[PDB]
């Protein structure tokens, strides 16, 4: 948490089909958005951090 | 690793958009009908609907 | 001189022009565009917005 780091993913075919299927008890809140919506919007650029 | 269910280890990975009318470039799956001259139609310009 | 014939015109011009200006103004949600609220909300926090 004290030093993340934070991936630059451009030039991609975003499927996010293959993320909802993680491990048990996870969330997929989203601030501002619909994670069901999210498969026929073009994103510009996403930052991904860890 | 004898800690109680709300203190386990976790991971959060948070993703950040730049939803905005410079060029798209991460946009998900999804055809791409052909073209059509002047008529009335609906379009799907990179979001524009 | 013929200024009282032209402010009565200037008016609707103003009050024509201040109202297509509001349609860019969001009040309380994400855009102004009605194409976009439905493209990344599902349909229960849209009618909210």
């Amino acid at each position: 948490v004290y030093a993340w780091n934070r991936k630059r993913i451009s030039n991609c075919v975003a499927d996010y089909s293959v993320l909802y299927n993680l491990a048990p008890f996870f969330t997929f809140k989203c601030y501002g958005v619909s994670p069901t919506k999210l498969n026929d919007l073009c994103f510009t650029n996403v930052y991904a951090d860890s | 690793p004898t800690y109680g269910v709300g203190h386990q280890p976790y991971r959060v990975v948070v993703l950040s958009f730049e939803l905005l009318h410079a060029p798209a470039t991460v946009c998900g799956p999804k055809k791409s009908t052909n073209l059509v001259k002047n008529k009335c139609v609906n379009f799907n310009f990179n979001g524009l609907k | 001189a013929l200024g009282k014939l032209q402010d009565v015109v200037n008016h609707n011009a103003q009050a024509l022009n201040t109202l297509v200006k509001q349609l860019s103004s969001k009040f309380g949600a994400i855009s102004s565009v009605l194409n976009d609220i439905f493209s990344r909300l599902d349909p229960p926090e849209a009618e909210v917005q």
